[PDB]
RNA sequence: AAGCUCGUAUCAGUUUUAUGAGGUAAAGCGAAUGAUUAGAGGUUCCGGGGUCGAAAUGACCUUGACCUAUUCUCAAACUUUAAAUAUGUAAGAAGUCCUUGUUACUUAAUUGAACGUGGACAUUUGAAUGAAGAGCUUUUAGUGGGCCAUUUUUGGUAAGC
RNA sequence: GAGAACAGAAAUCUCCAGUAGAACAAAAGGGUAAAAGCCCCCUUGAUUUUGAUUUUCAGUGUGAAUACAAACCAUGAAAGU
RNA sequence: GGUUGCGGCCAUAUCUACCAGAAAGCACCGUUUCCCGUCCGAUCAACUGUAGUUAAGCUGGUAAGAGCCUGACCGAGUAGUGUAGUGGGUGACCAUACGCGAAACUCAGGUGCUGCAAUCU
């Protein structure tokens, strides 16, 4: 039935990949601090791409990991700005999903006119309760197959609550 | 899922071993433990093995075998309440009065409790056992942790300390106790013997009561129950230490519906395998079954 | 002040190389241009 | 150019095969393995006849296609080009070494490809109707003309070019257990999945004919 | 051009057993070598210290001394006309007991035994072991085994 | 060659019994790595070329690619398996068992380790067969171009190479 | 593999599968998965005194390595290393 | 007979899909004052056993299951190999005599056993 495998909201994780190091990135992640209420750490790069202008060890992104009551209250800010309207794709097979935002003064706070725009990534996953068992150290082990939350049972709690809808397919 | 894995995959597959596929041992460190010094040829290695469960505690002192380990003594956190803790089973203090009790247990099982008494002015300060000149030196036992972090202020330090207060020479340093500010690089003996007698429980006791009643009643009812007052945690704490000084000995349960009766009626709704006529019967069922090209 | 930190890899690579699945022939021609 | 296979004809070096180690190599002259009526079924080619050896030699890879050819020439002239299925069972994977001041530095560059063949071991393998075995023997036998040595022209009472001789391929098919792959069958084994077993091979667990 | 180094050759010789890599276990670890004992050299690949040359692979030696982590091997070796008594540090990973030796005590502890009681009843003890004595008188009865008759096959080839 | 100490329980270009070790011949590729022939089915996920109403972030397809189950042939520098022949050790008296002596080693310890005292172990002292002796030492010569045959094998087309 | 603004084949972030198909300075082989790989903390056992042993071997040297002993240290809660 | 802690052998124990678990235990679980640790009380640390749950973990069963293990007079005394011949054959190579002797295939069975201590209708 449902005693307690209902469903639960992981995390959040705002993502902005500015692609260059400086000033840029610096105020990026002012911006994170600034949303989040958060540290943010800064994701650095992996291969050269000559035509990314990207090069190896150069730090390039910056994410923030937010749980609970800040990571629902942002998220149903995000959702806000994306007048509830969710593209199926926009729900991953393994049922965590995620948006994108562009001029991110759509929410929260004002310009600040000395950090600039940046668009973010939102992704959040969920879980139902009793991950522990495969995060934890000593015996460990796999969710079983009625568990690890599919795309159905996502959206199908996405159009439970939220009183949001999905497109075509 | 598609994900299926194949027929080679499987064949190749090197299974680990039983504990590390359960997830129960690390045996880079079991190994670490128990290989012994080669030119003394018998003495085992003697382990304070302790862990922990959401309810209980589980302290015993183990040696190796190549039939398999075997127990010395065994000391149980649901087994001190009969001495003096009927609540708080798994904090600071419980995991200490366990460290004493597996130490006094084990030396009066071994006879050498007459010598080595320990401590008995139980005060937070750190000491190692020291060998009592002309008679036996004292009993040497390793902390097995297991796979728990070795973070300052941890439960299995409290029995570390339990047991070097109790007598058995532990081999530690003072850095993981409660109390060491490692900006002073000092311990701090009133904090520990706060941590030994179970302050912080009582701080966060008198916080709760003048702060909030619901907080406090939700957490605490058995203490309500008992009537327990917030300040008689060092009272019953220090009962329960002389209490362990009195009888470190083993009083095993009433044992009431026995080995026998235990084995034919307790487990009975173990569901029985079958031999091959009977398999054969369901796979020419199901081939009865599925007949026809439906 | 601006603490800073970085992200621990968890990589064992440091050649310099992009993966093969880097391939510029495989690629989405009639992707959907910007009108 | 063009030293006689009577020069490097017996067994006397390892196999010496294309690797990390033997590179910049030449590609062998036989491309094409299978001729005829590729896509047919064992239930169309009945009779099986082999080409085998009786030497331990070395086959040139050019010896193999020049007997391809011949062969495959006389059997579409005479019988037609469907009526027959010729697969050549050797393939040439031992490079073959030429040396071209004295012996200082003797080792050699790779000059060809080679298929070394042990006795007992089947060269050509023809399948076909029963009623072209004259012209199947003949063109096998213009082979065994090209080749080098002594090769044995053998009646395979094989049901095609599988396995399990014809009583024993009549009884599996007509109890069904057979079912009718792209040139070749697959068999129904009492050890898989019964789903399986059943969504593979509905005849065999049905009261068909 | 041409090279011997410690592991020259060494290849198949120090390979893991098939589903049989990772850590080694501790009955191995925890088998008790004496002065005296007979052991047997046969090297395994995880450990690399402590390792012995490729000559002693498949050996088997006296122990003569027994230290922190190694024990000491003496091995004799076949150069020249003469034999060498060789002495090796070996870790107990390398080092392994000899099922040759606990039989030959199991049959010492028999012969005791067996001495033992023919004393007690007085009759001759017949210790040494024999050799396979040939055969004995048989008879071999025909009820219900007659004789079936074989024949050589005609050559009929199956390819 | 000169011998010397013993001719008192010592050995063997040998076999058995017990126990090891190896990765060569074979074998295997519907088992990993590499090579490789041929079809069958699938990917409503357009990789490429089309067609259908210039349309299609649409269908009907061809064709690759990929996957699944098969199929033919291999590998000195591939391998799960794995010989035969050669190869290590042992077959007690310098051994086994029982009480108790030393130690600065070791143990929580009158526990262990090593070496011991004392006592028990005969017409089989603990497989076979042989011994025209066993062991040891000194001194010194000549030699330090080799060649052929059976089998294994490298380079070479091959060679009385 | 499935997803997430710009962002596409590939920039960053997640989740799932993943017996090692990666990495371990370099040639090849071997070895290694709560590590021998990748990050973090502390360090200088890359120290002193000479001996014994293995490999090439004449059982000489050189080089390399192995196991101890007497010290003094490092690290770690500790066993240990 | 279960369950826990520590284990021995390290797939007869692994993997995939689906069912069952009365008692206790284990687990999921609740909170952030302290010690402590992180970008993040998710892991880790601490406190309570209270608010609940067997949904997962775990245990066991089923699958003409994959894999793994054992055996066979199944293949096969076959391939291969020592030793011998003034044996054969132009050779390649083969047969015989005295010995040893596989692997794949086929078929059948099986799908963890056990040591110490504690606890359980
Ligand atoms: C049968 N005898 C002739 C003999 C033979 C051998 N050696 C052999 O077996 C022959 N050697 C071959 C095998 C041929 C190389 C022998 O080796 C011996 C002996 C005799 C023993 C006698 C022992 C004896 N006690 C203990 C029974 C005895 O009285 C003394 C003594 N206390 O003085 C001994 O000398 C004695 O112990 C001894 O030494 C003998 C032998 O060694
Ligand atoms: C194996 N047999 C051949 C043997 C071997 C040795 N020596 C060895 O074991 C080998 N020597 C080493 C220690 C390895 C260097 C031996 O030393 C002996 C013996 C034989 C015994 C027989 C003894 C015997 N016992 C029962 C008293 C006996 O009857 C007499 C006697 N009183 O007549 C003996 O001669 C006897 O005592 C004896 O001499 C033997 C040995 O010494
Ligand atoms: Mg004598
Ligand atoms: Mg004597």
């Amino acid at each position: 039935q449902n005693p307690m495998r209902d469903l639960k909201i992981e995390k959040l994780v705002l993502n902005i990949s500015v692609g260059e190091s400086g000033d840029r990135l610096t105020r990026a992640s002012k911006v994170l601090e600034q949303l989040s209420g958060q540290t943010p750490v800064q994701s650095k790069a992996r291969y050269t791409v000559r035509t990314f202008g990207i090069r190896r060890n150069e730090k390039i992104a910056v994410h923030v990991t937010v749980r609970g009551p800040k990571a629902e209250e942002i998220l149903e800010r995000g959702l806000k700005v994306k007048e509830y309207q969710l593209r199926d794709r926009n729900f991953s097979a393994t049922g965590n999903f995620g948006f994108g935002i562009d001029e991110h003064i759509d929410l929260g706070i004002k310009y600040d006119p000395s950090i600039g725009i940046f668009g973010m990534d939102f992704y959040v996953v969920m879980n139902r309760p009793g991950a522990r068992v495969t995060r934890r150290k000593r015996c460990k082990g796999t969710v079983g197959n009625s568990h690890k939350t599919t795309k159905e049972d996502t959206v199908s709690w996405f159009k439970q609550k939220y009183d949001a809808d999905v497109l075509d397919k | 899922q598609k994900d299926a894995k194949s027929s080679a995959y499987s064949s190749r597959f090197q299974t680990p071993f039983r504990r590390r596929r359960e997830g129960k041992t690390d045996y880079y460190q079991r190994k670490r433990l128990v290989t012994q010094h080669k030119a003394k040829y018998n003495t085992p290695k003697y382990r304070l093995v302790v862990r922990f469960t959401n309810k209980d505690i589980i302290c015993q002192i183990i040696s190796s075998t190549i039939t398999g380990d075997v127990v010395l003594a065994a000391a149980y956190s649901h087994e001190l309440p009969r001495y003096g803790i009927t609540h708080g089973l798994t904090n600071w203090a419980a995991a200490y009065a366990t460290g004493l009790l597996i130490a006094r247990r084990t030396l009066q099982k071994l006879g050498l409790d007459e010598t080595y008494k320990g401590v008995e002015e139980v005060e937070g300060e750190y000491e190692l056992t020291e060998a009592v000149e002309d008679g036996p030196r004292p009993f040497k036992v390793f902390l097995d942790i297991g796979l728990q972090r070795t973070t300052t202020g941890a439960r299995v330090f409290g029995a570390l300390k339990g047991a070097s207060d109790g007598g058995l020479y532990v081999p530690h340093s003072e850095n993981r106790f409660p109390g060491w500010d490692f900006e002073t690089e000092e311990i701090d003996p009133e904090l520990l013997r706060s941590y030994i007698f179970g302050g912080h429980v009582s701080q966060y006791m008198e916080e709760l009561a003048d702060d909030d009643e619901e907080r406090f009643s939700e957490l605490f009812k058995g203490y309500l129950a008992d009537d327990i007052d917030a300040d008689s945690l060092e009272d019953i704490y220090t009962s329960a230490h002389e209490a362990i000084r009195a009888d470190p000995a083993f009083k095993p349960t009433e044992k009431k519906f026995t080995k026998e009766q235990y084995a034919a009626e307790s487990k009975k709704y173990r569901q029985t395998k079958l031999s091959k006529e009977e398999r054969a019967a369901r796979v020419a069922a199901k081939i009865a079954a599925l007949a026809g090209q439906q | 002040p601006p603490k800073e930190i970085v992200k621990s890899n968890t990589s064992s690579k440091k050649a310099d190389v992009p993966p093969p699945s880097a391939d510029p022939s495989k690629a989405r021609k009639n992707r959907p241009r910007p009108s | 150019a063009r030293r006689p296979a009577r020069c490097y004809r017996y067994q006397k070096n390892k196999p010496y095969p294309k690797s990390r180690y033997n590179r910049a190599v030449p590609d062998s002259k036989i491309r094409i393995y299978d001729l005829g009526k590729k896509k047919a079924t064992v239930d169309e080619f009945p009779l099986c006849v082999h080409l085998v050896s009786n030497e331990l030699e070395q086959l040139s890879s050019e010896a193999l296609e020049a007997a391809r050819i011949c062969a495959n020439k006389y059997m579409t002239t005479v019988s037609g080009r469907d009526a027959f299925h010729l697969r050549v069972r050797v393939h040439p994977f031992h490079v073959l070494r030429i040396n071209k001041q004295g012996m200082r530095g003797a080792w050699g560059k790779p000059h060809g490809l080679a298929a070394r063949v042990d006795i007992g071991q089947i060269i050509f393998s023809v399948r076909t109707k029963d009623s072209n075995k004259d012209v199947v023997v003949e063109g096998l036998r213009r082979a065994r003309y090209k080749f080098p040595g002594q090769q044995k022209i053998i009646l395979s009472k094989k049901w095609g070019f599988t396995n399990l001789d014809r009583p024993e391929y009549l009884k599996k098919r007509e109890a069904g257990e057979v079912k009718d792959d792209g040139a070749f069958v697959k068999f129904l084994s009492k050890k898989g999945s019964l789903e399986n077993n059943i969504r593979e091979f509905p005849e065999y667990f049905a009261a068909q004919a | 051009g041409k090279s011997h180094g410690y592991r020259s050759r060494t290849r198949y010789m120090f390979q893991r057993d098939f589903r049989k890599h990772g850590a080694v276990h501790l009955s191995t670890y925890l088998k008790v070598y004496k002065v005296g004992d007979i052991v047997d050299i046969k090297a395994n690949g995880s450990i690399q210290k402590g390792m012995p040359h490729k000559f002693y692979q498949g050996k088997t030696g006296v122990v003569y001394n027994v230290t922190k982590s190694s024990v000491g091997v003496i091995i004799n070796k076949m150069v020249g006309n003469r034999y060498l008594e060789k002495r090796l540090n070996l870790r107990v990973e390398h080092i392994k007991h000899s099922k040759c030796r606990q039989e030959f005590l199991e049959r010492v502890k028999a012969n005791a035994a067996k001495r033992a009681e023919a004393k007690a009843q007085g009759v001759a003890v017949q210790l040494k072991r024999q050799p396979a004595q040939p055969r004995e008188s048989r008879i071999v009865s025909t009820e219900g085994n007659v004789p079936q008759t074989l024949a050589p096959v005609p050559y009929e080839t199956f390819i």
